[PDB]
DNA sequence: TCTGACGCGGC
DNA sequence: GCCGCGTCAGA
């Protein structure tokens, strides 16, 4: 009794499979069926009408699959072979002779359309990994192998879809999106990427960093206590040394996470990007960010008070440890403020877009060319430091 | 900023303390002394000069006591009511602004 | 008169 | 109205309530005229009462 | 260790020692209602209080008074289940003794007659059952407590947003319990304004003049006098030096001919000190420094007598001269320093247009009741009744308390009405706040928000009813002659009962009890709504009150609150919170004497807690209440910080004390973000009880208190031994020491078998004890729904694995093994009740027979001969449950149908079919059929059979009562009869009745025998009378709604299995909709080939920070590891001592652990019973913020020979090759929330349409279609899809003719549409034309 | 609007970008007139009734 | 038909407020006619209007 | 509520 | 001519 919805469209609907329901309507007349097939079919809405960017970007398990598939380990089973093609890479991997991240060398053939839309072939010994070569079998023709020779996070995937759409066209891109989803799910499963309590690695320095910050703040506290520094000065400097401490703990944990796997090369040890599953999730772009990783294994910073003011003592705990009662009770304020705000902003945004759609409902593209010479001078938008939007984007 | 800021830009609301603008080009002068408001008469060096405007005394005038100012120029400081942008600098001005 | 609209008031007055 | 008068007397004296048989005893109606009258007096509920 | 605890002990991590055990969780409801209906031999709040408030009622000086004596709650006619069955409120009649005294007229006060009325009945009040629920129309309701702004006076700022110039406009507001409001405010021009409740704004002094304060007196109230002398030269001035603080001098201020201050300088403290030393009193002052001042009093021209200058007048050189020459040596002025003493009252008096008392009354009158001419007396009477009438204004006890508290008065009990000094003190406090010497109050502070529970609210409604009865009573008392009339003709019961029943049935705060858990009920009853009468609204307020305040700590849960548009407005009460005498929330604290933490617990309100410095509950102490540290964390004045070991005053009584019951049931809460914990609490209270609840492996030790305090279990009332346990009853042979002297007896518990909830779930009790077991007081005897062994068990322990699995857990979605549905672990039972009503039409009554036209004997298969369905029938969609036909006439069928009836002789019957059939999609078993018939109507066979069943059952139940009761009694009879001589033969052989007249030795033997003789005769009469009355209850008719003949209710039981689409959730806000029932051989599986049961997506863990579910998963893996070890030891039937050693080791394995297992359990029997109860996994307990650290979890894992990393290696069931990077498997407690998918899936092609507009609508299992609201229309316009849109809003919805043409075309294989015009548009046209407006189509 | 249903959504990641899984019972209700037409067309039913 | 007085099951009648508004209009109009005929004191007729 | 707009009025 | 105020619409 459940409506089964393709995953790639979820972001469009802004859908969750956490209880959300959808409504189905059945177009009756022939005109309605043809409109649905030609205008409102899913395979036509791949670019968004807000900005020309794709709206069918793969979201979370599929980007984690592609990511993990397409990363490289510094010395893995079957390293340094010479593979006769992508099919041999897949055969190797499935038969268990080479790891998925084995820096290997394979002969690939990429077609590039140089003539009046004529794909000419270029074969070469690319230096790649097994996973990348396997993924190559999914890519349509007119695309360059450079598009899969990276570590292929979320953004890279979306731009690969966009380039396929700009080079080839609609149908190949739709088939491409389906293949990407399938293969990303497949290798996300094969990976068995999980999350355990050991993955949130606390930096060994967090204790020292915080102790030094506390010494510093007690120093400023007594300096005010004698009166050398005003109360406003005292509170401010307290805030500032705490912020520096929080930033230091962030840097420490991110350094311990983002490369931790020092592993041995065919000789002596060496270091590489990590495979900490929480780091992989955050780094691919599947889920999380430096913000949330930070709250998991760093310290969850300073909290604001209902009046928007910031409290002196920050939450020096993280969710991997326990928040004591006061720290938790403090965080609850920010959390409830966030929730109330989302509710009320739902209402307000609805009212706004209603006013917008009514002021502008009747605007239709009626004529083909007014043949006028007015215009505006679109220029890249700089403010102080540097460009916020380049020209290319604005024209 | 946020949703209220967009609602205000699109509702074209006057921003409670509008940075007043110079309607016409020409030299400026100060006139009546504080009935509650100083008179500034932008005095076109060429055309119909006599335009004057009574302005409260709280606005610090970028422009000098006697100064050759141009139309649609900032005089007081603050936000710019889009109505004035439109009226004085044209259409493209207000749309760039919005 | 207090500019009242209540007809009860008007009648009683 | 006569029924309501009589039902008030009955309710506050017997304590609990009158049943239509008990009313028809206090009145002299044929014990079915009572039921007709009891069916009448329900008043039309607005088609706008907030559900 | 109690016996029920020996059954299965929960390993309790958590180290802090509990010092105050959780109170009775429903004490709020029960105590409030107790206050309401309870003989109170004084005026304390209660029914008695309302009576004493309104009575005695004395005539309009008619020398006839109606006075009140006492009341008495009669016995309820029906029992609770009886009401739930017959659908009547469970109430009790309210009998009240009144007296009507007719005094002796024509002489001084003297009573001639007084009729003392035999307890005028004056309504029923709905009693509260033993769990704080009312049965109002057969449905259990709950009255939510309300959190409302306390009466009293409050000073607010209204900051910033006035006159675009800052200038905070301080205002004050007197809020009474009952009566009009009274606000004072400041305007930008510093003009003190008053406004009665919400009307126009008036200058404050109006009300001051209203209280008969002349302008002289006003200034004398709000100002200090400044004296001026003319001592033979030039306007001297008396001066006190501190009056001079912060000023600019206007003259040489020199006394004693020696200059101290210099004209034109800022005064220094040494200046004032000079003055204090010189004792400077009178200083000569120039006449211009007296220019700007203002005269205080009124000065007349005593040389002639006439006036000179009005009081509150600013002096001028002319006026100075005049007052001099007329002989005024002394001249008073107002001290108005614009730094401290703003001249606010003066400026107001200037704006004040009136002058006299009467004009002031007139102005108030013209503002209050505009339009009518102001009579003097009417103005007076309005103003007196406005704020000082007992009848129309009551501050409160609490109102008066908070008032005096706010004005820094000492007394607490005062008067209910305002007084002159009160208003004046309010104005003074407001003026002070404007001067800066005072602070405004925050409305959110829980020291200003009070709690009105059921007792108080019902008392208020009852007071309302009483006042309208008083209206009618005085009206009758004045009219006729009064000897003949008695004090029960005056007084009607319709109005009182109207008020009360209205409050209880149709009120925002009387809500259907949320009944799908024990937790759901017990959290509904501890709800604290801010809405309801006299509260906020979900759209009025308001970003501010919603936020948690530092005052909520310990009083209101900060995380348990709905997520929608009333976030922050529902606020589940906290665990240990209580209600002050006045209704302010207060929480317990351990009193800290000098350094030692004592154990006396003081309950502190909010404002009290504001002073002291309270230490956290997680502060280490050492066997002597000594803070082991030097400086300890505390909360002091709304802020937290470190404090000297010898500074604190109180300590938190426990670590659970800041959360609610819902949140205190989430293990590892302190590892979940607050958002996800909010969602987790809210969904946890939604789990639907499964087929056989088990327990949580990882609980928080609070399950027991919740499962017991909610009345869903049968709890022993006296200890004893289970004499007879049965699937439907439990009979306890009480112990001796608990028995009363007489009436030895036993204790019977009748369990509630399969029955309807309010959410259509099966509440149903199972006995957890076995025969001959010993039970103690307060022990659990029958596990209710969703409890197991007395522990709340909402969900099931699923073997979960965190990994992505081919996208089937893409978003929050879930992937469930088939073994979970095979074992029916989430199969729930849902009981519907379908009612067929046989009303009397005008065309004739309706019949319930099985004579139903053209439905084959396949359709009438399961109907009994009388037309009802057989009990036990497995039915499905459409089947006739109750065959019912209704009379019908006036066919007037079309010619072709007439030709049909001709060619086929089909007699067109006159009775239309209207039988009751099962709704589609639901396919269950009929488990009960009830039949009510309006008395007079002849019963049909089936009703008589159900009646016979009931009558047999009742006879047998009363028989079992008296039989097994005298079975215990006869056991005791022969026990006392071995005394008085152990007569074996002649005493036993005699019939057990041959003791009523026999004579024994004069001790307690013969005593008890004659006791049982009274017992015998009176219980014989009891059985006869009672069986008679119950038989009467059964055989009598039922008071059906007027017009109906008989009602038939059928109960369907459905066993809903889990399926793709149902929503499931752990306890930490990890929601999810299951998406594939996977075959077993596909699920991942470890080296022992055990497959996992649920495959959750790991990606949900980083973003949502609920990292608590991972910890729960590891700890569950550990617990089930212990359980598996003990199960293995139990399958080898190793021995008792092996099990004992291992289990003991498991129950230790921690530091500072508070589990305190006795270690002295019955060497073999109790230990083996334990191990049997632990082979499914050893239940752990994790108090909320005193959790179990990781290292302890790792140790538990090592004890079970499991990877301390918590992650094992898996294989893909589809290919059997190993997933790399070991995954996290474990055991999570998963609930199944009641958003079942087969209650969501609707769909319609065509159905019924609305009445005025012709658009779709339904409730009849063919609901309306989906709403195609604005936003969808814009979506279709954004595509170019014009034809889709047109057919969507023309033919699919509204075009009454086009839609049927479209249907006929559809069935004809031709897909085309004729648009026409939507009927809603014609309706809009007609409603415009029905104004005076001519709107029309043109061409 | 008629001809319309509602239900809970799940993933079903085996679909192609242009497909949605529709429950059988829902579809059998949404399209009922199409089905009436088709049945009468293939003679499997004499009449719409 | 747009301000309907539909009957519900069991004597309950559902009505639209427009019926009550119309009814008080008609009652006061008829009473005004009757007063105008009776030649009422002008205060009464004014109050009626 | 509250925010804004705005007749409408007082200065 | 310019500011304060009441009134209504809208979430
Ligand atoms: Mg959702």
């Amino acid at each position: 009794k459940a409506i089964q919805l393709h995953p790639l469209v979820c972001a469009a609907y802004n859908a969750d499979f956490d209880g959300d329901q959808m409504a189905v309507h059945v177009p009756l007349t022939l005109e309605a069926q043809l409109e649905a097939r030609a205008l409102m079919m899913s395979t036509n809405n791949i670019l968004s009408p807000a900005n020309g960017e794709p709206i069918i970007v793969p979201s979370q398990d599929v980007v984690l699959g592609l990511y993990y598939m397409t990363r490289d380990c510094v010395n893995a089973k079957g390293e340094g072979m010479v593979l006769t093609g992508p099919k041999e890479a897949e055969r190797l991997y499935r038969s268990g002779l080479a790891s998925l991240h084995a820096r290997v060398k394979v002969r690939i053939t990429e077609y590039e359309k140089d003539a009046n839309g004529e794909l000419v072939a270029k074969t070469s010994l690319k230096d790649t990994t097994v996973g990348r070569a396997i993924l190559w079998m999914i890519v349509p023709k007119g695309l360059p192998y450079s598009i899969v020779n990276q570590a292929l996070g979320k953004k890279a995937i979306s731009k690969m879809l966009n380039t396929c759409y700009r080079i080839l066209g609609l149908k190949p891109t739709v088939i491409f999106a389906d293949q990407i989803m399938y293969t990303g799910f497949a290798y996300a499963a094969r990976s068995g990427a999980s999350v355990g309590i050991d993955d949130m690695v606390i930096p060994e320095k967090k204790h020292e960093i915080i102790s030094e910050a506390e010494a510093e703040v007690a120093e400023i506290q007594e300096q005010f206590q004698s009166g050398l520094v005003t109360a406003g000065e005292r509170y401010n400097k307290v805030i500032d040394i705490w912020a520096a401490a929080n930033d230091r703990v962030s840097k420490a944990m991110m350094d311990n996470l983002q490369t931790e796997t020092v592993i041995n090369r065919d000789g002596q040890e060496e270091k590489q990007v990590s495979f900490n599953s929480i780091y992989m999730m955050a780094d691919s772009g599947a889920r999380g960010s430096a913000a949330q990783i930070r709250q998991l294994a760093g310290m969850r910073g300073l909290m604001a008070k209902p009046d928007g003011s910031i409290i002196e003592t920050p939450i020096t705990a993280n969710f991997r440890e326990g928040l004591n009662v006061l720290q938790y009770f403090i965080s609850t304020h920010g959390a409830r403020k966030g929730l109330a705000d989302t509710a009320l902003k739902t209402a307000n945004s609805g009212y706004l877009t209603r006013r917008l759609v009514d002021v502008a409902q009747d605007l239709v593209v009626t004529e083909d060319d007014c043949g006028t010479h007015e215009g505006i001078m679109m220029t890249p938008v700089i403010e102080g430091g540097d460009v916020k939007e380049p020209l290319r984007d604005r024209v | 900023g946020g949703l209220p800021r967009v609602a205000d830009l699109f509702e074209a609301r006057r921003p409670k303390e509008p940075a007043i603008l110079a309607e016409i080009s020409g030299i400026v002068s100060f006139g009546k002394e504080t009935k509650g408001k100083r008179r500034l008469v932008i005095t076109p060096v060429d055309g119909s000069d006599p335009y004057e405007e009574m302005i409260p005394k709280w606005r610090q005038l970028n422009v000098f006591e006697g100064e050759r100012v141009e139309r649609g120029d900032v005089i007081s400081d603050g936000p710019e009511a889009p109505h004035d942008i439109l009226r004085l600098r044209g259409v493209h001005a207000v749309t760039r602004y919005i | 008169i207090g500019r009242t609209t209540d007809p009860v008031r008007m009648y009683m007055r | 109205n006569k029924l309501n008068r009589i039902s008030r007397q009955m309710l506050q004296e017997m304590g609990r309530e009158p049943t239509p048989e008990e009313l028809a005893e206090r009145m002299l109606m044929p014990e079915d005229k009572i039921r007709k009258v009891l069916k009448i007096a329900k008043e039309p509920i607005s088609m706008e009462t907030p559900i | 260790y109690s016996y029920t605890e020996k059954k299965r002990i929960r390993k309790d991590f958590g180290k802090r020692p509990q010092v105050l055990d959780v109170p009775y969780l429903l004490s709020i409801q029960l105590d409030s209602f107790q206050k309401f209906i309870e003989q109170d031999p004084e005026g304390q709040y209660g029914l008695e209080a309302a009576f004493r408030s309104v009575f005695p009622i004395q005539s309009y000086s008619g020398n006839s008074e109606l006075q009140y004596v006492s009341y008495r709650l009669g016995e309820p006619v029906f029992d609770v289940q009886e009401c739930q069955i017959r659908g009547v409120t469970y109430s009790a009649p309210l009998r009240v003794k009144l007296r009507l005294v007719i005094y002796e007229r024509e002489a001084p006060e003297g009573t001639v007659k007084d009729i003392k009325e035999q307890e005028v009945y004056m309504g029923e009040i709905p009693l509260m059952t033993d769990n704080g629920t009312f049965v109002i129309n057969g449905t259990e309701r709950v009255i939510v407590s309300q959190l409302h702004r306390s009466p009293g006076v409050f000073f607010d700022s209204d900051k910033g947003k006035t006159h675009s110039s800052g200038k905070v406009l301080y205002n004050a507001r007197i809020i009474p319990y009952r009566g009009s409001w009274l606000d004072f405010e400041f305007d930008p021009k510093d003009n003190l304004f008053v406004r009665i409740d919400r009307r126009r704004k008036l200058p404050a002094t109006i009300i001051l003049r209203a209280l008969n304060y002349t302008t002289e007196q006003i200034l004398d109230l709000f100002f200090e006098k400044v004296i001026f002398e003319i001592r033979d030269n030039k306007l001297q001035m008396e001066l006190v030096p501190e009056r001079l603080r912060g000023e600019t001098a206007s003259f040489d201020i020199e006394a004693n001919g020696k200059v101290y201050v210099e004209k034109g300088r800022r005064i220094t403290a040494r200046h004032i000190r000079q003055l204090e030393k010189d004792d400077v009193k009178l200083i000569e002052v120039p006449v211009e420094y007296i220019a700007g001042k203002v005269v205080a009093k009124d000065y007349i021209d005593e040389s002639t007598g006439e006036l000179i200058c009005a009081a509150n007048m600013e002096l001028s050189l002319d006026l100075l001269a005049k007052l001099s020459q007329s002989g005024h040596k002394r001249i008073e002025t107002l001290f108005t320093n614009d730094l401290d003493h703003g001249p606010y009252i003066s400026e107001t008096l200037r704006v004040d247009p009136t002058n006299d008392r009467l004009s002031a009354l007139v102005e108030i009158y013209r503002m209050m009741r505009p339009g009518e001419p102001p009579t003097r007396e009417a103005a007076e009477s309005l103003f007196e009744n406005l704020f000082f009438s007992e009848d129309r204004y009551d501050l409160s006890a609490v109102g008066r308390m908070k008032f005096n508290r706010s004005l820094l008065r000492e007394e607490i009990e005062g008067s209910g009405i305002l007084s002159k000094d009160d208003i004046i003190d309010v104005m003074k406090k407001l003026i002070d706040i404007r001067n800066g010497k005072g602070e405004v109050d925050d409305i959110d502070h829980l020291g200003n928000r009070r709690i009105r529970s059921v007792g108080e609210m019902a008392e208020n409604q009852f007071r309302v009813g009483l006042v309208r009865v008083e209206r009618a009573v005085k009206e009758r008392l004045s009219l006729g002659d009064l000897d003949t009339l008695m004090p029960q003709d005056m007084i009607n019961a319709k109005p009182i009962s109207a008020a009360v029943k209205e409050f209880f049935g149709s009120s925002q705060l009387s809500q259907f009890m949320d009944q799908n858990n024990p937790l759901s009920e017990i959290t509904h009853k501890r709800r604290i709504s801010a809405l309801g009468p006299g509260g906020l609204t979900r759209e009025r307020a308001g970003f501010e009150v919603r936020d948690v305040h530092p005052t909520h700590y310990g009083r209101v849960c900060p995380i348990e609150t709905p997520e929608g548009p009333n976030i922050g407005l529902i606020n589940s009460l906290s665990v240990y919170a209580q209600t002050n005498e006045y209704g302010f929330l207060e929480t317990p604290y351990r009193k800290v004497t000098d350094g030692v933490v004592t154990d006396e617990i003081h309950y502190l309100s909010a404002i009290e807690e504001g002073n002291y410095v309270i230490a956290q509950a997680n502060s280490n102490l050492d066997e002597e209440g000594h803070f082991v540290e030097d400086l300890v964390t505390c909360r002091s004045k709304g802020e937290s910080s470190l404090f000297s070991r010898d500074q604190v005053d109180y300590m938190d009584v426990s670590t659970q004390q800041v959360v609610s019951v819902g949140a205190s049931l989430i293990p590892f809460l302190e590892h979940d973000d607050a958002n996800r914990a909010l969602m987790g609490a809210n969904m946890q209270r939604q789990a639907v009880p499964t087929l056989r609840a088990d327990k949580p492996l990882v609980g928080t030790g609070m399950e027991r208190a919740v499962a017991v305090d909610s009345g869903v279990t049968a709890v022993a009332k006296r200890g004893g031994v289970v004499q007879y346990v049965d699937a439907s009853r439990i009979v306890i042979k009480v112990n001796e020491d608990e028995m009363y002297p007489g009436e030895a007896g036993i204790d019977i518990y009748n369990l509630t078998k399969y029955t309807r909830s309010n959410q259509n779930t099966c509440i149903n009790q199972m006995p957890c004890v076995s025969l001959g077991e010993p039970v103690e007081r307060g022990d659990v005897l029958a596990d209710g729904p969703s409890t197991d062994l007395g522990e709340l068990a909402l969900g099931q322990n699923m073997r979960v694995a965190f990994m992505p699995w081919n996208g089937y857990n893409f978003e929050d979605s879930i992937l469930v093994s088939e073994r979970v549905v095979q074992e029916d672990r989430f199969t729930t039972i849902h009981i519907q009740e379908l009612a067929c009503v046989s009303r009397d039409t005008k065309l004739g009554p309706e019949e319930i027979t099985a004579d139903i036209p053209n439905v084959g004997e396949a359709a009438l298969s399961k109907l009994d001969e009388s037309g009802i369905v057989y009990i036990g029938a497995e039915v499905t969609g459409g089947d006739i449950l109750v065959g019912k036909v209704t009379p019908k006439g006036e066919t007037q069928l079309t010619p072709e149908e007439k030709l049909l009836r001709a060619i086929f002789g089909e007699k067109a019957s006159d009775v239309k079919d209207s039988s009751l059939r099962v709704p589609n999609g639901v396919s269950g078993t009929v488990i009960d059929v009830q039949v009510f018939t309006r008395d007079g109507v002849e019963k049909d066979k089936r009703a008589l059979e159900i009646e016979e069943m009931q009558l047999k059952q009742a006879k047998k139940d009363l028989s079992e009562e008296l039989q097994i009761l005298e079975a215990g009694l006869f056991s005791r009879i022969r026990a006392v009869l071995v005394a008085g001589g152990v007569e074996a033969e002649k005493l036993d052989k005699l019939p057990r009745d041959r003791w009523l007249e026999l004579g024994l030795t004069d001790e307690e033997k013969q005593n008890q025998l004659e006791q049982l003789a009274e017992q015998y005769d009176e219980l014989k009469h009891e059985f006869e009378k009672k069986l008679e009355a119950k038989r009467r209850k059964i055989t009598q008719g039922d008071d059906l709604a007027p017009g109906v003949l008989k009602i038939v209710k059928v109960y369907l039981a459905v066993k809903r299995r889990i399926q793709p689409g149902d929503k499931m959730a752990g306890r930490h806000g990890n929601k999810g909709v299951i998406s594939k029932i996977n075959p077993i051989e596909d699920m991942p599986y470890d080296e022992n080939g055990t497959p996992v049961d649920i495959v959750l997506n790991p990606l949900g863990v980083p973003s949502r920070m609920n990292i608590g579910q991972i910890l729960e998963t590891h700890l569950g893996m550990a617990a089930k590891g212990i359980g598996d070890k003990i199960n293995a030891m139990l399958k080898q039937q190793q021995e008792v001592a092996k099990l004992r050693e291992f289990i003991q080791r498991a129950y230790d394995l921690g530091a500072d652990v508070r589990q305190k297992v006795d270690l002295s359990t019955f060497s073999d029997e109790e230990v083996m019973r334990l191990a049997e109860n632990l082979r499914k996994g050893m239940p752990i307990a994790t108090p909320v913020f005193d959790g179990a650290k990781e290292a302890e979890i790792k140790e538990l894992l090592k004890l079970g020979d499991l990877p301390t990393s918590g992650q094992i290696r898996l294989y893909d069931g589809r290919t059997g090759e190993q997933f790399e990077r070991p995954v996290t498997v474990g055991y999570m407690y998963m609930l199944k929330l009641n958003h079942l998918v087969d209650d969501k899936m609707h769909a319609r092609s065509t159905g019924s349409y609305s009445l005025v507009t012709q658009q779709p609508l339904g409730g009849k299992a063919q609901f309306g279609g989906q709403r195609f609201g604005e936003m969808e229309v814009w979506a279709l316009e954004a595509y170019g899809a014009a034809y889709t849109l047109q057919e969507m809003l023309t033919v699919k919805s509204d075009d009454v003719n086009g839609r049927t043409k479209m249907y006929k075309n559809i069935v004809d294989g031709n897909h085309q549409m004729e648009p026409g015009m939507p009927e809603s548009f014609n309706v809009l046209l007609k409603e415009i034309r029905s104004l005076g407006i001519n709107i029309e189509l043109e061409d | 609007v008629d001809y319309s249903g509602r239900s809970v959504i799940t993933v079903g990641p085996y679909l192609r970008l242009h497909q949605c899984g529709l429950p059988k019972k829902m579809a059998l209700e949404l399209f009922k007139p199409f089905i009436y037409g088709k049945l009468e067309l293939r003679g499997l039913a004499t009449t719409i009734k | 038909d747009l301000r309907p007085l539909v009957p519900l099951d069991g004597g309950r009648f559902a009505t639209s407020d427009l019926n009550d508004l119309y009814r008080r209009v008609i009652n006061r109009n008829n009473r005004l006619k009757r007063l105008l005929d009776l030649a009422a004191p002008d205060i009464i007729v004014r109050n009626e209007k």
